[PDB]
């Protein structure tokens, strides 16, 4: 069954778009800075040691 | 005539009440899939203490 | 959610165009059935005086 | 803070790319339709008579 | 013989559409995702695993 | 383990390609069918009547 204005595959495909930009990002982030923890959330105990 | 009548539109009627329940259940799995999801991080920082 | 309640909005474009071209065709048939009819009674009656 | 105020800027170009494609392709759907509901009328009652 | 609002053949073009476009949204998904199972229903044993 | 993890993953992409060409080249070839289907019955019977 056929229809109009139910473009779901885009919508998916743009959700796994976003999380694989957001990776992306972040990784760049890391290597960049290099450096393990970085901000205060990765890791929660490191901050301390 | 008048019963065939009425097969074909219970039939139909059938046919959309599938899609109505299918789609309740896909609901339910992807709140399952981020309960799993949260679960198991909440595992592997149990294991890094100790 | 806007998977599911995007299946209320519209049929496949298939069968409303089937319909589409199943009344067109019939309305004609209708149209030269009243047309002949409508030539039929006087006609055939003039000629009996 | 330029992080902040620049998540306000434009949404992806990814879902108005869809919606501009959707737009696109449902009007020609509208005038297609509008032509024939032009044909239609006139043509279907010149041969009542 | 010829009836009036027959159209059988069309029914069954639209049957085997309807799979056609089924599969079609299927395998994109899979692919776009670049998963194997997904979802929940594609394997029962592997997801324990 | 993480090598055997690796291999539920995904399938190596070439089959899932061949499976989109073929449903994709198949598709087209059911809407064409079902267009002529559409238009061949009923201009045969307006032709008969």
């Amino acid at each position: 069954a056929m229809y109009i204005n139910t473009n779901v595959p885009s919508l998916t495909a743009q959700r796994y778009l976003g999380e694989t930009n957001n990776a992306v990002s972040k990784s760049l982030e890391r290597l960049s800075s290099g450096l393990r923890i970085n901000s205060a959330s990765d890791d929660a105990s490191g901050l301390a040691i | 005539s008048e019963k065939l009548r009425g097969q074909i539109s219970g039939l139909k009627r059938a046919s959309l009440n599938a899609q109505d329940g299918i789609s309740l259940l896909q609901t339910a799995e992807g709140g399952l899939q981020n309960i799993q999801d949260m679960l198991q991080r909440m595992r592997e920082l149990a294991v890094q203490a100790g | 959610l806007t998977a599911a309640e995007s299946r209320i909005r519209d049929l496949d474009i298939a069968d409303e165009m089937a319909k589409f071209t199943k009344n067109q065709i019939l309305a004609q048939s209708n149209i030269s059935m009243l047309a002949q009819a409508n030539s039929l009674p006087q006609m055939a009656l003039s000629l009996l005086g």
